[PDB]
């Protein structure tokens, strides 16, 4: 979708190779947009949200409100016609398969990992819009540290000395003798 | 010499056990020393603790067919570091006595193989079953 945008930015002058640069304009410059419909307001309106980048052989661009645009989808996957609502509430229904007594226990203990969580506006936004699911008289924790991207690798670190978890370390010894044909029942 | 009736072997293999019957001439049997259990880990519903009563609540075959036995384990109380199931070793040889062979161990007569590295507790824990579960009148 970023690449359909700013092929608009004049760009007859794309490639395959640039998502991952794309993706770098994004890491640096891209936000979660805060209020969208007052943001599109705000970028049909305001020069402010434009902001120049660089590229190989000394050449600049500037850009600005495709930065908070694209960084919609998130809550719109609906823009491309995806069958998922704004991610959150598309995830809130199946939160509503079940027992009402977690529900605040769950607000007061939601955690987050992975590179794309890690974008900018993302918390002030999200509450904000988890608050325009949810019933009434919560709290919240937003447990998103800073490098959370690394905390799912840094847990497994850690799993990996608890002598408990040791003991049933599936050896070759298993495979030589089992071969493949049950490793799915050694599996649940 | 005998209880009511005299003595036989077993052989009993770290791959197959063998043995056969007063008045033969070979080992009739030399099979797989192997049993099925299911050990697909999903541990839940309906929990109980520190209560023996009769159950619903087991799964499990011994010998040569229960290497067709799916999602059951197939183990081998064979000693390869497996040393421990010398626990499931007394239920094992409770059913090849009792139950393949048919027999009485009370009033036959018995003798038992093991490997020169033997250690000594292993054994002698099941002396106390050797003499009080299986009761034999002797054995070595």
């Amino acid at each position: 979708y970023l690449m359909k945008i700013l092929t608009e930015r004049g760009y007859s002058f794309v490639t395959t190779a640039e998502r991952e640069i794309v993706r770098d304009i994004k890491e640096k410059l891209c936000y979660v947009a805060l209020d969208f419909e007052n943001e599109m307001a705000t970028a049909a309106s305001s020069s402010s949200l434009e902001k120049s980048y660089e590229l190989p052989d000394g050449q600049v661009i500037t850009i600005g409100n495709e930065r908070f645009r694209c960084p919609e989808t998130l809550f719109q996957p609906s823009f491309i016609g995806m069958e998922s609502a704004g991610i959150h509430e598309t995830t809130y229904n199946s939160i509503m398969k079940c027992d009402i007594d977690i529900r605040k226990d769950l607000y007061a203990n939601n955690v987050m990992s992975g590179g794309t969580t890690m974008y900018p506006g993302i918390a002030d936004r999200m509450q904000k819009e988890i608050t325009a699911l949810a019933p009434s008289t919560m709290k919240i924790k937003i447990i998103a540290p800073p490098e959370r991207k690394y905390s799912v690798w840094i847990g497994g670190s850690i799993l990996a000395s608890l002598s408990t978890f040791q003991q049933m370390w599936i050896t070759k010894q298993e495979y030589d003798e089992a071969g493949p044909s049950i490793v799915h029942r050694k599996c649940f | 010499m005998a209880g009511r009736l005299p003595a036989c072997v077993v052989d009993c293999g770290t791959g197959y056990t063998k043995l056969g019957y007063a008045g033969n001439t070979e080992p009739q049997f030399i099979i797989p020393s192997c049993i099925a259990i299911k050990e697909s880990a999903k541990v839940g519903d309906q929990a109980q603790r520190r209560v023996m009563k009769g159950v619903d609540d087991l799964d499990f075959f011994i010998g040569d067919e229960a290497i067709e036995k799916p999602t059951y384990a197939t183990k081998w109380p064979i000693r390869h570091g497996i040393v421990e199931d010398w626990d499931l070793m007394e239920r094992f040889m409770e059913q090849v006595i009792f139950k393949y062979l048919r027999a009485e161990p009370e009033d036959h007569y018995f003798l038992l193989t093991e490997p020169p590295l033997n250690t000594p507790e292993n054994r002698e824990y099941t002396a106390e079953i050797m003499f009080e579960s299986f009761n034999v009148p002797g054995l070595y």
